[PDB]
RNA sequence: CGAUGUUGGAUCAGGACACCCAAAUGGUGCAACCGCUAUUAAAGGUUCGUUUGUUCAACGAUUAAAGUCCUACGUGAUCUGAG
RNA sequence: ACCAUAGUAGGCCUAAAAGCAGCCAUCAAUUGAGAAAGCGUUAAAGCUCAACAAAUUCACCAACAUAAUCCCAAAAACUAAU
């Protein structure tokens, strides 16, 4: 019988190796996670459907910004083979009121905060 | 439908014999030939 | 040195100019066509426009 | 085609995505007062 | 000449369909890209 | 080099080795650490059937192959020449390296077919009547398997079977 | 009908009315290879003897 | 000749040899150890 | 002119009573009224029990599963009791009398009606397990070689290895799969669900980690 | 199952070789003839009668041979109806 | 490739068991040869292996036919391919 897949929290412990090869921060982990649906949910089982949907992924190729809790995690590993997982990357800091009309999301990871000034 | 175990070596799925590809053992090749090597 | 088949890559060796003298050859084009747009020699303009 | 060039220089993967062929006005009038906006 | 016996992918004979570099590669690609997924999603 | 030269005078045959002058090798490999000639003169993954310079250094006058135990190289780079030379052979280079048949010259048979990259003996193959369809398919092969570890500026595998 | 523009010989023996048409000629998709009589000496001398073999030794 | 998968000599006089893209075991001796490799 | 080596020479080793094969029976004293479901998970995935030598220096390594009956087991008592020195040598069983029992029926009865009747009993083999294990005071050589045709006579495949042998294999397996090159391995995708291939896979794959296959085992993958 | 007409024969045969002859060979417990096996080769042939509806089967006379099959165990908008 | 002599027919049963239907011992001569690892005789005889003396490439297993209307895209081992 084909059941939900248990997954050992050996695979989530990280190398020393790693952080160097995918640019992260071994002290400080990120704050956001960018997340874009890469595959589709047809030919998958109603519950990774269900944790996509109730993750707001419906629309494929579209990043959405998540909490980096574990709450969110625990989703995020069960569809973890039909996303794509970025850290949000603050530049500039977080935009203002002042910059709401005026923010732009680059495909890097990154998040500017001026974007076309004049 | 076939049974678990058979006798005509029951020939996988795609996905899995692309699985078997992928996941194939590739011996350490080093760079220079230890043979005619000093 | 021996020379194989193999020995050298099946394809002519491309020589690059120098960094300087490509600047000097691009400002002296550049200069040359926007002399030709100053006198109006140009007789009729085609544009790829993005609309 | 060319997107992983593009996304290692930093672009979109499709020239359509916040670049400046698609954010700039495609328009304006000829008296160099601004058009009306886009709905895209 | 030669026939397939059944349907061409359901019967106890099937087609003998290989593998091919462009599917590996794109198992690879795939592979890393869940690599890094799970890399991020560990702290 | 030692050659056998016999002489008949009246009932008598002598028979005498004569030693003549032979090449050397460089006086510069640009690997002189390197045991093997190929392996220390960097011609390994290099050369191939149409490099006949270096597949005429060591091959008997009558096209025949050398003894490893009298050349030096490695087992593989001497199976891998042993193959290119019968490649070349088979393809029709190194015309002045056959036996020389005064008789056999003057009744002319079917003009030689040419070919390159030949495997097998061209009198030992039999044609492929069935041919095989897409899934079984009986590929024709082209090339010695022995020539897969060669270089490949372009990057592209070598199909030895087409 | 672009099997009926085809002109295929065996030997370069082509009737001079299709010799006054050709425009350009294509170059040949393969290199043909030398065989060892056809290297010069020169070159023959340029490339190095990999090996030395032995006086004592009959070919 | 005895038409065969597997070539094994039968006395010390057998040889093997490579002929017409087959093996074969020949004998003098014994005529009867001729064998091919089907 | 050659150097001497010296010869190993046998000691410890005693020869017991009666060094041939025992004597098998097709069916068991008591035998299986109730008839029974043919389970083939005593044939899919490794050896559990067999896996080691107990008394012997040779013995004979099945690589793949099977069922082993009356008639083999003749076979490899005969042959080995005929290419046996009882003078030099012992053997010993690793697998027990045929016990499973497997049901038939007769031809013409259409699908159905109830399970048939029992004809044979066989008895199940995984890979990996010994079943003819022999000492004394004899070299590997002529042991393997008479022993290489019981393994080629066997259904599943089989070889003639000694402690040394099995030794050497496995140290082998376990370099060759430390000393694998690409980072992606059949165990680690398994378990980490990789690509969702826990769809695609069996639950005995996270077992198996791809060497086993039904009854069949490849050493070469890892 | 708002029809795929069902055995044998008559006529016409197509094809495969896992060959009966005809052809080229090897080994033989092949001295010669009759033989026994092994390889390749399918352009061509593979009989006439009695009994049985018979396919098979048994018998008579021969032949170099009376080969095994597929073809809706070929062929009823060509035929025969004995079962 | 290189050659093969000595106690000796080692001792028992058998018409014969001389390395060889079988059982027990398995010593000892020449630097160098097993009461003999394969052929062979009714029994022998005789032919090979390993032992010295002559050199010394590498040398463990792995190869397997076929059906019927007519085979089945053609082709291509290197110009730079995440
Ligand atoms: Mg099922
Ligand atoms: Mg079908
Ligand atoms: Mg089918
Ligand atoms: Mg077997
Ligand atoms: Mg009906
Ligand atoms: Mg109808
Ligand atoms: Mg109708
Ligand atoms: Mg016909
Ligand atoms: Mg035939
Ligand atoms: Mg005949
Ligand atoms: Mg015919
Ligand atoms: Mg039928
Ligand atoms: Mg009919
Ligand atoms: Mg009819
Ligand atoms: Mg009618
Ligand atoms: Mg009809
Ligand atoms: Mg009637
Ligand atoms: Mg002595
Ligand atoms: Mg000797
Ligand atoms: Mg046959
Ligand atoms: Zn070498
Ligand atoms: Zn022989």
């Amino acid at each position: 019988k084909f059941t939900r897949s248990r997954i050992p929290d050996k695979v989530f412990q990280p190398s020393p190796e790693d952080h160097e090869k995918y640019g992260g921060d071994p002290q400080y982990p990120h704050k956001l996670h960018i997340v874009t649906r890469i595959k589709s949910t047809k030919r998958r089982p109603y519950w990774e459907k269900d944790i996509i949907k109730m993750l707001g992924l419906e629309k494929a190729h579209t990043p959405q910004v998540h909490k980096n809790i574990p709450s969110v995690n625990a989703k995020l590993k069960v569809v973890k083979h039909l996303i794509r997982i970025k850290p949000l990357k603050l530049p500039q800091g977080l935009p203002t009121e002042e910059d709401m009309a005026n923010t732009c999301l680059k495909s890097n990871g990154e998040l500017v905060v001026r974007w076309l000034l004049n | 439908g076939s049974k678990a175990v058979t006798r005509h070596r029951r020939v996988m799925h795609f996905e899995r014999q692309k699985l078997m590809a992928v996941t194939e053992y590739i011996p350490p090749k080093p760079t220079i030939n230890p043979r005619c090597l000093p | 040195v021996p020379k194989t088949s193999l020995g050298s890559p099946p394809w002519p060796d491309i020589v690059l100019p120098d960094p300087v003298e490509e600047t000097r050859h691009h400002a002296e084009v550049v200069g040359q066509v926007n002399e030709l747009i100053a006198a109006g020699r140009y007789g009729r303009l085609f544009a790829v426009v993005h609309f | 085609a060319g997107s992983q060039w593009r996304l290692q220089q930093g672009f979109a993967a499709n020239p359509s995505g916040y670049g400046p062929l698609t954010e700039l006005p495609d328009w304006s009038y000829a008296d160099g007062r601004p058009a009306p906006p886009m709905k895209g | 000449r030669n026939r397939i016996p059944g349907r061409q992918w359901i019967g106890k004979h099937r087609r003998p369909r290989p593998v091919s570099a462009q599917a590996k590669q794109n198992m690879i690609r795939r592979l890393e890209t869940e690599a890094e997924n799970q890399y991020w999603l560990s702290r | 080099f030692r050659e056998v030269v016999e002489i008949l005078d009246g009932k008598t045959t002598i028979i005498e080795g004569r030693i003549t002058e032979t090449p050397q090798e460089s006086p510069n490999p640009p690997n002189p650490t390197g045991q093997c000639p190929i392996c220390r003169w960097n011609l390994k993954h290099k050369y191939n059937y149409e490099d006949v310079l270096l597949l005429s250094q060591f091959i008997r006058p009558h096209g025949g192959m050398l003894p490893r135990r009298i050349t030096g190289l490695c087992q593989e780079e001497h199976l891998k020449i042993e193959e290119c030379v019968k490649m070349a052979h088979r393809a029709g280079l190194l015309p002045n390296h056959r036996p020389k048949l005064p008789e056999g010259f003057v009744p002319k048979s079917k003009p030689r077919l040419n070919r390159y990259l030949t495997r097998w003996s061209p009198r030992s193959v039999k044609p492929i009547y069935n041919k095989g369809h897409r899934w079984n398919k009986v590929r024709m092969p082209v090339g010695s398997p022995l020539l897969k570890d060669n270089v490949s500026y372009s990057g592209r595998p070598l199909l030895l079977y087409h | 009908t672009m099997m009926q523009r085809l002109h295929l010989f065996p030997d370069e023996d082509i009737p001079e009315d299709i010799l006054k048409n050709l425009v350009e000629e294509l170059p040949q998709p393969r290199k043909v290879p030398r065989r060892l009589d056809e290297y010069t000496q020169e070159e023959i001398e340029a490339f190095p003897r990999v090996w030395s073999p032995p006086e004592d030794y009959r070919l | 000749f005895k038409t065969k998968g597997v070539l094994k000599k039968r006395c010390r006089d057998c040889y093997l040899v490579k002929r017409r893209g087959r093996w074969f075991i020949y004998c003098k001796t014994n005529p009867k150890h001729k064998q091919r490799q089907m | 002119f050659k150097t001497l080596l010296p010869v190993p020479t046998f000691e410890d080793v005693a020869i017991p009573e009666k060094p041939k094969l025992r004597f098998v029976e097709r069916v068991p004293l008591v035998p299986k009224v109730r008839r029974e479901r043919k389970n083939l998970s005593d044939i899919r995935g490794p050896s559990t029990e067999a896996t080691e030598f107990t008394e012997g220096r040779f013995a004979i390594l099945a690589l793949g599963g099977g069922y082993l009956h009356w008639g083999h087991f003749e076979m490899m008592r005969l042959t080995i009791n005929r290419s046996m020195d009882p003078k030099n040598m012992f053997a010993l069983w690793r697998v027990p009398a045929p016990f499973k029992p497997i049901t038939r029926k007769g031809m013409g009865q259409r699908m159905g009606g109830g399970k048939g009747a029992i004809d044979h009993y066989v008895t199940p083999v995984k890979a990996g397990r010994l079943i003819v294990e022999m000492g004394g005071r004899c070299e590997f050589k002529e042991v393997q070689g008479f022993l290489d045709l019981v393994a080629h006579k066997l259904p599943f495949p089989a070889k003639a290895v000694s402690r040394e042998t099995l030794e050497k294999m496995r140290k082998d397996q376990e370099e060759r799969e430390r000393n694998n090159q690409n980072p992606w391995t059949f165990e680690r995708i398994a378990t980490a669900n990789m690509l969702g291939i826990r769809k695609v896979l069996s639950p005995y794959d996270l077992t198996h980690k791809g060497r086993y296959w039904g009854k069949f085992y490849t050493p070469e993958r890892v």
